[PDB]
Parts: C-alpha cells; structure tokens; sequence
C-alpha cells in the first residue's frame, strides 16, 4: 500500500536529515548518503512540494549529510551539516509572486569533523541563530548575518563540556537556554546569551544553569542518553536514553533537582516531545512503544501505547502545533518507525487517528527516519532509510 | 558515505 500524494527519489541512497521552510511549508529540504562506498558522497535536495523535480542541490559534502535546518524566524538561510563535519551556509529568497525559491551558497565551515544535529534558536531577539551538536560532544551556537559574506558565520558559543558524542539539543520556548545530552550520559543547558549569568543563576562552570553527569547517581542513565526536550513554559526539561529510562529536571525561569524518573517502556528513548498546550509528554521508545505522561500531575502515566509501530523502534514523535480541527490542539501526535509507517494519534484518552504507509520496513531495508508537518500538520513530507522522500495528506 | 550513529542504534 502507498498512501502518498507524490514522492521524490532523487536520492541515491538512505535519506537522514529534513527541514522545512517555517513560513512556506511547501519548501523542505532533504539530505543523506550517495551511497555506502567510500568514494559516495552525501547529498541534499530542495523540494516545492506545493515525481516532484527538486528546486536546488546541495553538493560539496564529502560524507552522507545529517542534519538541516532553516532559520527562525523567517527562513532567511538554510544549512546543511555533514558527518564530513562540515556546515554550508546558504542564503534563501522566496519571490512575492514572481517565482520558485531561490537559494546562494554563501559560506562552509568546518569546527567539528561530524555534526549530529542542528536546532534553530526561537528567541526572537536573536534571529538566524543556531545550534549543533557533534561527536567530539561540543556543542556550538551560530549567528547568521549576511552582512558581510567574507564572514557571514559568527561564533557565540563553543562549549565542550559533553565528553561523549552530542545526541540532542533543544532549546527552552524563550531560547535563552540550550539543553543537550550525550552518549556519555551527561545532561548540559547552556547560558546561551549570558543572561542567566548576570542574574547569578549558572553553576560553578560559569557556561551553564543545570550540569548533570554520570557521577550523579540519582541522575544517571546508565548506556547514555539519546533525547531531550524543554517544557512549554521552560520549566522543565525530559531527557531520555538507555533503558526507557527518563529524568525530568528542572530549569530557572529567566533548578538542576530531579523532579521526576521515569521507566515504563524497555528500550532506548529515542524522541521526546512537550505538547504545545496540553499538559502531558510523549516519548518513543526502540521498543516500538509511544509513553504518554500528565506533566502536572508528577508525570503519572496517561498512556502506553505497546506496539505503537510494532516492534520495531519508534524513531520520531511531534505534536501538531496548530490543527485547522482546533479542538485537538495539543492532544494530537504524530509518530513515524523503523516499521516504514507514519501514525497520528489522539491522546486525550487514557488513539489512532491515521496511518500512511509507503515505505519500506527496516527489514527491508527502509523505515522513517525523520518527517516534517508544518504548522498545521496537513502535509506530512518523509526521509526514508530507503533512500525515498514521501508526501502524505492528513 | 557513512550512517549516522543514530541508524545503528535503530538497528538492534
């Protein structure tokens, strides 16, 4: 069964990496390998998915491309990042209404020799602002001015606190503050614009206001921690990672206390998502499972969804922000898994909506590995573990 | 081209 609208194969091999235009849902960027010899490259494509024929090519990646992103607010680059290590910087235009979008290769650099993730900073006082983590464990934070194309690329943080590969990050709603977790079990959020410094609100190490490692024995998730995910109101952040394991702590508002631990699934804790407006957390576990948690009532269980994408893992969850069914604000999840399909569910119980199928199962050598939905979460655009890109109508 | 850390640990 294939439930797409349209699709593009242009990738030669397994597709890693999504991000989509935050004002023009339409424009959506994928990357990944050329292929598994070590002569292939990796390889980016955007798409106007409004057999789609891609709108440009981002090329000069020497290794599969892992990571995209476009800024916030407004989309004004687009940056690739390489398990080459490097970042690509390009300039984005979207005409009125004379024509397709328009993309200018404006700078590469190379500060880390594999990037694992990028996330844009919401803080609207700090447009094109970015983040990256890699697997020396640094974490660094861009600012993007195009002003001045000699260096349009400035540096406002390099932290190299993490020892072990840098898994997640993601930035608190006002993006004063970066969360993010690594392989080698330690939790970091990052003063990111000093001002939690200057209210004498950071820990000894001056860079950030919660450290957490593995010698914090109430803390540590033995086997290391692979996502993370900041509450609505910033008041706290999940980490998840080995063991289903969860740890819930919490922030200062603009703190580092356990407020909760949670292991109700079995395996890794691969996504993590806050709704925007409901008061409950979603994780999905490698043991194909969905747990949903009330986040005001000490994260009781709500829900677990066994076999939410069979046994196999569940490599993704995302609320929709705002559905055009405004009644299900907030209680509706989207999912995609190692089992080729792509679920949304509704938790106000204590839930499947739709599925859309299309992609191969990982035994097949397929699977989801990453999906994008827009604000209202009416098209669902996917990358695919078989080196396809599907469109999917909600 | 290489897989992400992430791909080997979907894959058991």
């Amino acid at each position: 069964e294939n439930d797409s609208i349209a699709y593009f194969d242009g990738h030669k091999d397994s597709v890693f990496a999504i991000a989509q235009h935050p004002l023009y849902p339409n424009i959506v960027a994928t990357g990944g390998s050329e292929g598994d010899a070590d002569d292939a490259p990796g390889k980016g494509y955007v798409l106007d998915i409004s057999s789609l024929n891609p709108i440009f090519e981002i090329d000069g990646h020497t290794d599969s491309i892992n990571a995209l992103t476009f800024t916030l607010p407004r989309g004004d680059f687009l940056v690739s990042g390489g398990m080459d290590g490097r970042m690509r910087v390009y300039a984005v235009s979207v005409p009125q209404n004379g024509a397709l979008a328009q993309f200018k290769f404006l700078a590469e650099s190379q500060e880390t020799e594999e990037i694992n993730w990028f996330a844009p900073c919401p803080s609207p006082d700090h447009p094109n602002t970015i983040a990256l983590g890699a697997s020396d464990g640094s974490v660094w934070v861009f600012t993007l001015d195009a002003s001045d194309p000699s260096n349009p690329v400035q540096i406002v943080q390099s932290y190299f606190l993490h020892t072990g590969p840098c898994t997640a990050g993601a930035w608190s709603p006002d993006g004063l503050l970066l969360a993010t977790v690594s392989e080698d079990e330690s939790l970091h959020v990052y003063d990111v614009f000093g001002v939690a410094a200057s209210k004498s609100l950071v820990t000894d190490n001056g860079q950030t206001v919660v450290s957490l490692t593995n010698v914090d024995q109430r803390f540590a998730v033995e086997g290391g921690l692979f996502s993370v995910a900041v509450s609505p109101t910033g008041a706290v952040v999940a980490v998840g990672g080995a063991g289903g394991q969860i740890k819930i702590v919490g922030l200062p508002r603009l703190a580092g206390t356990i407020l909760a631990s949670l292991q109700i699934q079995s395996d890794n804790i691969e996504s993590l998502a806050f709704s925007p407006s409901a008061p409950i957390l979603a994780a999905g576990s490698t043991d194909g499972s969905i747990a949903v948690f009330d986040t005001s009532r000490s994260f009781a269980l709500r829900r677990h969804l066994r076999g939410a994408h069979a046994e196999d893992p569940v490599v993704k969850v995302e609320f929709v922000k705002s559905p055009p069914n405004a009644a299900m604000a907030g209680w509706l999840l989207t999912s995609c898994g190692m089992d080729g399909v792509v679920r949304r569910w509704d938790l106000r119980g204590g839930g499947l909506v739709k599925e859309w199928k299309g992609h191969r199962s990982g035994q097949e050598g397929g699977g989801v590995l990453g999906f994008v939905q827009g604000e209202t979460g009416e098209r669902i655009v996917t990358v695919g573990d078989d080196a396809v890109v599907l469109v999917f109508e909600a | 081209a290489r897989r992400p850390a992430r791909c080997y640990r979907y894959c058991k």
